[PDB]
């Protein structure tokens, strides 16, 4: 029941319809003449710290970071100015996921008295506005979680892992915008299975989902790439985030050399 | 928007703003007015009631029309509902509610339940209050300030939910997770409310209303219930009352009625009939669309 089998189909195929409606244009951070995908980077990175520092669900992280990319899907943003877009964001989705948001005054704090309460309250008003409130959008992390229900003998190692790669994702806008969150949730998966236990996406899901391994190869390529290259990588608040015993250490387990694909 | 709207009457306050009855200048169109004012900017309380209302269209889920964003205000336009479940089971008190219009208003209930939980989302709220009726015979799930998208499967969401009378066992003994069961449990409560013209399980705190419940289903043990006997706010101490028969919990009951009340008031949620499963029971096969015996 807390699986809900008479609901969890059609909840699926909800999703996949709604994962389409929600998504960003693939190539906004062109148009946008002020700021770029290494600006964008630093800013996702900043909210998983906030994140860990204010113990919040990974939902919101996911979620506050579709607000953004539908925001600057449609509106020209300062360089001045993308912090207070993504501090409003952050508090649109606690409000929206949390049993325990944060208080305003604290998303102030966490900025420097960069900004002030009445601007963040303002920035709040226009990204419900832009949004015109469709706030309840499908993540990477609603598909993981039904995913695992597939396991032979359920393993936390796994979970935790595919969790790691799919929020690894969300700092690169290049190439990660073109691949919906159901796909690179899916590569995610296969990839965390493999790395772990040697086995490969399984039957079931292929019965549920439609996607085989071959229309999964070009996102488990780049996301193979992205693996190999984090120790190295500008932004490390993830690695640093999944050493933690909370998520079993596994940002410490080595990536494979290769993926027989 | 707001200067084509003419303020007619009040209608009263809800979970949160205030609601009036009033007509579109232009179109005609009877419509109501949720005003919330706006210390800590857009309530959750609104963000969560205006994104899941915009996504579900339903006959039996109240209509939200439209949303306009004064600013210092901000006004939710709803279809207008004449009247709700509760004030019309005061009006039918003496008389009782003819068992057609239960029957229809029980099935349209499940046939909205069923949308809700098909779409990712949980009342937490349901209660007669809550429930809109119509002149054509229709009822409608409404106030969603409560309601809370959910995953699959679910986390641990906020404990402080559903009224104490409509409240299931599962949220009382402080279980980790709860799911959908946790609304059918409400919708049983009701039906049986509707047959009787009186709250099902009254309690005045968490303890005496779960001892109600226990005095009229039994106290659970692990046969009825695997796992009950370690939930965190089990006591073994609590007293060990006997099951008495459905037909004297609901006297009026034909044989099907006390068969799918039983299915909806199980303990295990893991047992607890579906909205969708529900629908399917022999109780309905002779069932109609009337319109309400009374005006409203
Ligand atoms: C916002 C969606 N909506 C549409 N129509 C609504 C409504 N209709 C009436 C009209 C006249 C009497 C009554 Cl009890 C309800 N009441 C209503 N809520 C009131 C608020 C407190 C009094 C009882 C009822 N639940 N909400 C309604």
């Amino acid at each position: 029941v807390n699986e809900v089998p008479d609901y969890h189909e059609d909840i699926h195929t909800y999703l996949r319809e709604m994962e389409v409606k929600c998504k960003p244009k693939v190539g906004y951070m062109k148009k946008q003449p002020d700021i770029t995908n290494s600006m964008r980077a630093i800013l996702v990175d900043w909210l998983v710290e906030v994140g860990e520092e204010y113990k919040l669900q990974n939902e919101t992280l996911h979620l506050a970071v579709n607000y953004i990319d539908r925001f600057l899907s449609s509106m020209s943003v300062l360089r001045g100015k993308l912090q207070l877009v993504g501090t409003a964001a952050m508090l649109l989705a606690s409000k929206f996921e949390e049993i325990y948001p944060p208080e305003v005054a604290e998303f102030v704090y966490i900025t420097d008295d960069t900004y002030t309460k009445k601007q963040v309250l303002r920035m709040e008003h226009l990204v419900l506005k832009v949004l015109a409130f469709d706030l309840a959008a499908p993540t990477i992390n609603q598909f993981l979680t039904q995913y695992f229900l597939h396991q032979q003998p359920a393993n936390c190692k796994v979970e935790s892992l595919a969790m790691f790669l799919g929020e690894l994702s969300l700092i690169d806008a290049d190439p990660y915008l073109k691949y919906l969150p159901s796909v690179i949730a899916a590569a995610a998966f296969h990839l965390a299975l493999y790395t772990v236990t040697g086995q490969s996406w399984p039957e079931s899901l292929v019965q549920k989902t439609g996607y085989t391994l071959e229309t999964l190869k070009p996102c488990l390529l780049d996301l193979h790439q992205t693996y190999l290259r984090a120790p190295q990588h500008a932004q490390q608040s993830i690695r640093e985030k999944y050493k933690n015993s909370k998520y079993h250490g596994v940002s410490l387990l080595n990536p494979p050399e290769t993926l027989n694909v | 928007s707001m200067e084509n709207f003419q303020k007619v009457e009040k209608i009263g306050e809800g979970t949160y703003g205030v609601v009036y009855k009033a007509r579109n200048k232009l179109t005609g169109e009877v419509v109501a007015l949720k005003k919330i004012r706006l210390t800590e900017g857009v309530p959750s309380t609104a963000i969560r009631e205006i994104s899941l209302l915009k996504e579900l269209n339903h006959p039996n889920i109240v209509k939200l029309l439209d949303v306009i964003h004064t600013e210092n205000k901000l006004y939710l336009v709803f279809e207008f509902l004449h009247q709700d479940l509760k004030k019309f089971m005061d009006a039918s008190a003496l008389t009782g509610i003819p068992l057609p219009l239960i029957k229809s208003y029980l099935f349209q209930l499940l046939q909205g339940l069923a949308f809700c939980h098909s779409h990712r989302v949980l009342h937490r709220d349901l209660k007669p209050q809550n429930l809109l009726i119509n002149t054509e015979g229709a009822i409608k799930l409404a106030d969603f300030g409560l309601a809370r998208a959910f995953g699959v499967p679910v986390r641990t969401y906020t404990h402080e939910v559903v009224t104490l009378w409509y409240r299931a066992p599962e949220i009382l003994l402080g279980c980790k997770y709860y799911s959908t069961a946790v609304d059918i449990w409400s919708l049983g409560c009701i039906f049986a409310e509707m047959v009787t013209r009186r709250a099902l399980f009254p309690g005045d705190s968490e303890i005496d209303q779960l001892f109600r419940i226990f005095r009229t289903l039994g106290t659970p043990d692990e046969v009825v219930w695997p796992g009950v006997t370690s939930m965190p706010d089990y006591k073994p101490s609590f007293p060990k009352w006997a099951r008495q028969d459905f037909s004297k919990v609901v006297p009026p009951l034909d044989e099907d009625g006390r068969s799918l009340l039983s299915q909806m008031l199980h303990y295990d949620p893991n047992k607890r009939i579906s909205a969708k499963a529900a629908l399917a029971h022999p109780f309905f096969q002779d069932v109609t669309k009337p319109v309400p015996h009374l005006r409203l």
